């Protein structure tokens, strides 16, 4: 009754008894509630099975496993870890989704990125994320791309792009990327989604969203981030950074969203700007994408701590964070490797040690260079 | 049985004869459908999955598991028959024929009792044998499917399951949906490593291990209409069949990537040393088409060399560019130069004129109407032009003229390489080169000036996702002199087609420069005043026939033509 | 401003089975 | 396949019945590349009506009988399969499925049959519908296993409406693009087809005619496609020669083309150079008075057509200013009847009804989802 | 005639007479009065029209108290939907109008949807017996065909 | 010809002659008149075209008084639907035009639907004999197919 809205109680429950009895016929026997939940877990895709000790410890270090992909963002990673833990401890409301989140904050600090890290945690794949890009829903009439056309229209047999993706995977992470870029009427179609866990499609099938993690990433309320002070006269001059941002984002989310939408969100997390010590760790996370592609052609990309520090100096915008670092590694590492691979200056079967031949050991860097020496 | 032979193919007898492909992998779902077949009630698995993922293969892998004894005792010595519903409808003409052929089939399954039935395309069970007053195949099987006295495997596309099986809700609870997912790349590798014997024998080729790693890796990355097993098998089969025509033989990964290059049109193939020399000298070959503007020609060359080195992010487009700068200095001409470099065609440039997106209601021209609406099935100019050509140069001409909500459609285009159309089909933009061209004091003592105008106009997260923002130089007067050399060579090209030369003097090239350079536009006016003041007065002198083959036309409106 | 394109479903059915008249 | 619903193109190529297929050899090699695959060896010739999709298969069936096939396609009796005749006669349940399973049983026993299904878009819903026993769902298992080799032939529109739209059919078939030939490719086709149409009509066909057939059909016919349109000119001129009689020339092609469009043979058999030499005197015939205007636009078109012309400009852009109805649209009709031979080439947009930028979305088409889309 | 619109007078009324007589010939191993007709109609339409049990009458008079087991406060609307159900079970509702039409307005979170679920659990034992048409998914006029259906000659007409 | 649109002149009129002679020969067990034909047309089409009985003639005289038993006030509207019915039964309406055509307009709740039900309760004894086509569910462009039907070959045409 809880984890199926496709079939009816007598059969649906007999199907769990009958397939667990048939699964034990493969084994040999006792069918207990564990083997029922393993059958239901294999059928719906929703993990309801008894947690093994290898997975119970994994959920307890869920924040540490998400921090292998997310640098910083502690309150953000804690919040979605508490959602998955209360789902797997059996303590969530069975009438509501597993977690409803607004990831808010500045651009490039890990809003869309934590959603892909959470889907990689729960599924081993970033592509298991149902990423509904809300920027293309700024028209009021694209709400039918969520639930389908009503009777009498085209796309009534193709009914639903969001309802169908969760009919397949009722346990999924549904990302509503840049929710403030949608029309006001689009998230008003999602009010039943957040509170009741329902989204009735075009044909009239109600889809359970009660096992989804709904994430609404949002750049909204971050326009003073390029400014260190406001327009007015002020008593203090300290570091209310983020602090006023968390105030400004919460003010601008209340202005843009109806208070009943924000009432149904479980947690609005305003994200920190990435600090300098987080951009240093973000270098290692972004070099390892480039190093992982060179290992496909049997090349090892090794960066020294001088080169990793200089990428952090060149690619630190406090206003954006990690996208200018990506563009720095793109311009300074990848584009210079894209020459040197094609020139056969470095090539397959070589390690590429990246150094700095100019510079101090902590200076700003305006005349510095990257040197790509091939070894082996 | 002989009734089941004429209305079905024994897959168990086909696995005895070794006529089914080995199903290497997919053991967790053959185990799953043996659980459903071992059930008391409703012992009927439907294998739902995308087209290509191996729904029919799992049942062929079950039939190979029966003939090897790898099944439980309640599945041993079962004869698995692919029930042909079309063969049962065939031979019916009259009322009660199709119903009689079904009852004869079901009598033989009840009599022998060792038949697993396999209805491939189970969505064709509804409306099978339906006619003037005919009990359909679905209504006859439903009493036996519900009580477990008929063990029928189904296989349906996920699309065909929601369209045809779920529309008959009494039949969807006759069957257990066994999810046949598309495999991962490393599972697809192991499928190809197990299918390598059947394809090395058919094509008499030798398929190497790196070819099968590349066939699975390059298919997940560069093919986005088919599904993992097939798409990768398609690269193996087409490479072995291309080598079948070459010998009219080892299949390496360069043979796989050449097949993918012929088929998606994405240059992914192993680099020719002449092609690498083309990419290393890309800038001066882009400088053949466009004069000056170096901080963009160097910058779009870094993007293409990053793609062909295999160093771009596979989750982002090949290049993202704001071509910001003054009007007329070659924002569109470099985008056409980049399209000629990558294709040999200006018409390969997907030019999206963003001027006619001036309001906020024309964004459905990019991605299609939502369902319900006009042009829902013909929807999306930008999505369909890249669904057909994934490797493209997409030009967003005059990007500031559009409404600022048209950019929000293109945000996840830049960051994720995705543009889900109104139908819901995500179009891969991960191999495109996205170009956004943009026409958009005192006491003291252009790149700083223009970049601040972008930060004022564009959203701070739109400019955050652009790979390179390139401010364009206003062309200096000596760069106009190098442009009139380039723009007479079109005229001089079709004059050497008539064997007559066109040599200008320094006064003629300076006078074109003075009439072509504007502080308002620039160069654009130069293109006009050459095809109006050189080309027109040559065309009427061909009409007058006072020129001819074997003549030179020196030039010094007020221009002279000999 | 918008127009909804509806979708006029047509009545399409499989061909009729016939009942035969016997001639001995 | 029996000789009941199709035709053995391999046996037609044994007896020299198939027309020679000049060019299109990159496509015949591509069809062999698909047919030599182990699974889903099913090419679709995607083209336009008359570009030579059947000719690729006729060229393949010639390549089978000449031994030019790579010991996977050797001695393959290639049969066509008229699915239109295969549907025809189905008024009762099971008629179509019986005639298709007899064909499919015949391919199973012989094992050397390559289907050529012209109009493969008909395969979807040939029996009833998509989810129903149609010809698609009957063939889908054996097409996915390489046990039924089938060459399809759709157009680009019909491949996108029917095969790409049908999930689990786009994978079974491999797109082989057959583009429309160029004019120089079409002349090579006509010179290869020269002996066939000279022997049929008993009429000599010259090189001047075949250049004229390919050039003038690309110009004057724009609803059809090169290979066919130009062969139809050679075929009809040789036929109308039989109703006059020994030689088809440049002028004979322009006559049989003039009977189609309505252009006078003269405007077809001319020469841009002379074609626009007495341009002024023919534009005076419906414009009398305001003579400096006629001589201006006659000079401008002779500049912007004859001699040099960039292909990145129209034939002429004009602002007609002055008093209304004194010969403004009367000259443009007189220029259109001079243009290539048809007065029905003038289009009035009537921009007076437009005083809105939102109506520019009702002139260049609407965004989809809005009024003004058709 | 009141509680059926799918059937026609002579039959539907004979249906109630015949099935109540058939229920009483099951009970006798005997008189069919109007309460046995209303038991049969209540078993068949699902509409409670039968004579009120004293335990059920107490439950209807103690409705505001039993809806307050799930609804804290909001006594203006708990008594408003209780007056609607008691007016139906007393047979004093207009037979041409619905049993009650309510707009639950107010601030977010205070129990507008929860009272609708408490009323559905009061009348049925399940709050999933609430026919819950979430109107946020109606965004333009054309989604009205979700309520009543497609017109003839369009998809989803059946 | 006037009061049938489904049959054809020869028989449609022999239908009236033959059934009136058949209704007359049940009464003698001998003159079929103008009034006997209209009684048969009244039984068959359901259209009252027959000569008004004395109980029904005075009922149309007091019809405004009989409609005021069910609608309070609205005297200008009860008269105007009284002018329309009495044109029809006086054989006097334009037979190229409906018997009555009315816009009932005005404020909400003052008896626009109540007069339409009272007029149908007058003419038929029951206000469910009103063909009540509630046009608020027809705001889609293509729900006109509910009024006239689907074209043939499109589902629900029959
Ligand atoms: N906290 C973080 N941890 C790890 N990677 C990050 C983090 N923040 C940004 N990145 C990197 O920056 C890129 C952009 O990340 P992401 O899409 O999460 O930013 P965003 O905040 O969603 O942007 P926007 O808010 O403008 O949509 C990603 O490739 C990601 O790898
Ligand atoms: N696990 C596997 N091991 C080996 N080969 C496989 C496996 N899965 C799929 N294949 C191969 O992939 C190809 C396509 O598989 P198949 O036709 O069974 O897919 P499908 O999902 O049933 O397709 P469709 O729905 O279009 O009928 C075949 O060559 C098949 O043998
Ligand atoms: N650097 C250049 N090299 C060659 N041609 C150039 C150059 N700059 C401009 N042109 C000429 O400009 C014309 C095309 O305009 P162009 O594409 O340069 O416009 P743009 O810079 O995109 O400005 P706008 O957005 O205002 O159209 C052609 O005649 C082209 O030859
Ligand atoms: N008056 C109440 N009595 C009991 N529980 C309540 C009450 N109001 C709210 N709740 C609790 O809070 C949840 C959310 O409240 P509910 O959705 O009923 O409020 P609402 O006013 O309908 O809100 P909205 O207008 O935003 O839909 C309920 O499911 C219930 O758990
Ligand atoms: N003039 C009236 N005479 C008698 N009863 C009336 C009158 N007006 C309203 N009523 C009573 O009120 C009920 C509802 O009013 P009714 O629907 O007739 O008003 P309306 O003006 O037609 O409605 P609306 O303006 O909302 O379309 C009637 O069924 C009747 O019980
Ligand atoms: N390469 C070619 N060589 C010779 N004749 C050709 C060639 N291509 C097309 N044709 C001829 O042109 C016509 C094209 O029709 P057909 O071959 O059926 O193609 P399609 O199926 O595209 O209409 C035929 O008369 C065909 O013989
Ligand atoms: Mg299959
Ligand atoms: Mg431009
Ligand atoms: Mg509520
Ligand atoms: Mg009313």
């Amino acid at each position: 009754d809880r984890y199926i809205n496709d079939r009816f109680l007598p059969d649906k429950a007999i199907d769990l008894i009958d397939e667990a009895g048939a699964r034990m016929r493969i084994r040999r026997a006792e069918v207990d509630d564990e083997q029922i939940a393993e059958v239901l877990g294999n059928w719906t895709g929703i993990p309801v099975f008894k947690l093994t000790e290898a997975e119970t410890t994994r959920l307890l270090r869920m924040e540490e496993e998400l921090h292998k992909r997310i640098i910083g963002q502690e309150d953000a990673v804690k919040a979605v870890s508490k959602a998955i833990r209360r789902t797997r401890a059996g303590l969530k409301d069975p009438k509501r989704p597993s977690g409803s989140f607004i990831f808010a904050g500045p651009s490039g600090v890990g809003k869309t990125e934590l959603s892909k890290a959470l889907a990689n945690f729960l599924f081993g794949d970033d592509d298991a994320l149902i990423q509904i890009d809300m920027g293309e829903f700024h028209d009021r009439f694209t709400a039918s791309r969520l639930f389908g056309a009503p009777p009498g229209y085209v796309g009534y047999e193709e009914g639903g792009q969001l309802t169908e993706k969760v009919r397949r995977k009722p346990f999924s992470v549904v990302l509503f990327d840049a929710i403030e870029k949608a029309h006001q009427e689009i998230y008003n179609s999602l009010l039943q989604v957040l509170e009741d866990g329902r989204l009735t499609d075009g044909q009239g099938r109600t889809v359970d969203f009660k096992n989804t993690v709904l994430i609404f990433t949002s750049n909204l309320g971050t326009s003073d981030i390029s400014k260190p002070v406001g327009l007015g006269f002020s008593k203090g001059g300290g570091e209310n950074d983020y602090e006023r941002m968390k105030q400004k984002v919460n003010d601008e989310l209340k202005k843009h969203f109806r208070p009943e939408f924000l009432n149904r969100i479980d947690d609005i997390i305003v994200f920190h700007q990435l600090t300098r010590e987080e951009i240093i760790r973000m270098v290692d996370l972004m070099i390892s994408r480039v190093a992982g592609q060179l290992k496909s052609k049997d090349m090892a990309l090794v960066l020294t701590d001088a080169a990793k520090a200089l990428l952090a100096k060149r690619g630190f915008d406090p206003v954006l964070g990690a996208r200018p670092l990506r563009r720095t590694i793109q311009r300074e590492i990848e584009d210079q490797l894209s020459e040197k691979i094609l020139f056969e200056e470095v090539g397959p079967g070589q390690v590429v040690t990246v150094d700095v031949d100019n510079w101090d050991g902590e200076g700003p860097g305006e005349d510095a260079v990257f040197t790509f020496t091939g070894t082996r | 049985s002989l009734v089941l032979d004429q209305f079905g193919r024994n897959l168990t007898a086909a696995a005895m004869e070794g006529k089914l492909d080995p199903v290497i992998g997919r053991e967790k779902e053959i185990e799953r459908v043996m659980q459903v077949l071992s059930r008391r009630t409703k012992n009927n698995p439907v294998l739902i999955g995308e087209p290509g993922v191996g729904k029919t293969a799992v049942v062929e892998g079950l039939a190979q598991a029966i003939v090897h004894g790898e099944v439980p005792e309640t599945l041993k010595d079962k004869q698995l028959y692919t029930l042909d519903l079309g063969s049962l409808v065939a031979g019916s003409r009259y009322r009660g024929d199709f119903e009689e052929r079904l009852k004869k089939v079901l009598k033989e399954i009840n009599t022998r009792g060792d038949i697993i039935l396999f209805i491939d395309a189970l969505h064709t069970l509804v409306g099978a044998g339906a006619a003037e007053g005919a009990i359909d195949a679905a209504s006859i099987l439903k009493p036996k499917l519900a009580r477990g006295e008929l063990q029928t495997i189904g296989a349906t596309t996920l699309d065909e399951y929601r369209k045809y099986i779920e529309k008959d809700a009494a039949l969807e609870r006759r069957f257990q949906p066994v999810q046949v997912g598309e495999p991962t790349v490393e599972h697809t590798i192991e499928i190809l490593k197990g299918l390598r014997d059947r394809y090395e024998a058919h094509h008499r080729v030798s398929i190497t291990d790196a070819a099968m790693v590349a066939a699975a890796t390059l298919a997940d990355r560069y093919i986005n209409d088919r599904f993992l097993p097939d798409k990768a098998i398609d690269l193996i089969d087409e490479a072995g069949a291309r080598m079948r025509i070459r010998r009219m033989a080892e299949v390496d990964d360069e043979q796989i990537a050449e097949v993918l290059g012929n088929w998606t049109g994405i240059p992914v193939f192993k680099l020719t040393e002449a092609e690498t020399t083309r990419l290393l000298r890309m800038e001066e070959e882009l400088h053949k088409r466009i004069i000056g503007q170096e901080d963009a020609v160097k910058a779009v060359s870094k993007a293409i060399r990053r793609t062909r080195a295999g160093l771009k992010d596979p989750k982002r487009p090949s290049g993202s560019f704001i071509f910001a700068g003054p009007s007329g200095v070659g924002k569109t001409e470099l985008s056409k130069a980049l399209a000629n470099f990558l294709f040999g065609d200006d018409d390969a440039l997907i030019q999206i004129d963003m001027g006619e997106f001036h309001d906020r209601f024309t964004a459905s021209r990019l991605f299609g109407a939502p369902p319900g609406y006009v042009g829902y099935e013909e929807g999306g100019q930008l999505t369909e032009k890249v669904r057909r050509k994934p490797f493209s140069v997409v030009l967003f001409d005059a990007i500031e003229k559009a409404h600022q909500e048209i950019y929000n459609s293109l945000l996840q285009v830049l960051e994720d390489g995705r543009l889900t159309d109104g139908q819901g089909r995500t179009v891969d933009f991960k191999n495109t080169v996205l170009i956004f061209t943009s026409n958009l004091l005192g006491f003291s003592k252009m790149k700083q000036k223009v970049n601040d105008e972008l930060k004022k106009h564009f959203r701070p997260e739109f400019l955050n996702r652009i790979d390179d923002i390139i401010v364009f130089h206003q062309l200096t007067r000596e760069e106009i002199i190098r442009m009139v050399d380039l723009m007479i060579s079109r005229v001089a090209g079709q004059l050497k087609s008539k064997d007559m030369a066109l040599v200008l003097t320094d006064a003629a090239k300076a006078l074109l420069a003075k009439r072509g350079f504007d502080p308002v536009l620039g160069a654009r006016p130069l293109r006009r005043t050459i095809q109006r003041e050189i080309e027109d007065q040559l065309s009427e002198k061909i009409l007058f026939e006072e020129v001819g083959p074997g003549q030179v036309v020196t030039v010094d409106a007020v221009f002279t033509f000999t | 401003m918008k127009v909804l394109i509806l979708a006029c479903l047509v009545a399409l059915a499989l061909a009729r089975e016939l009942e035969e008249l016997n001639v001995p």
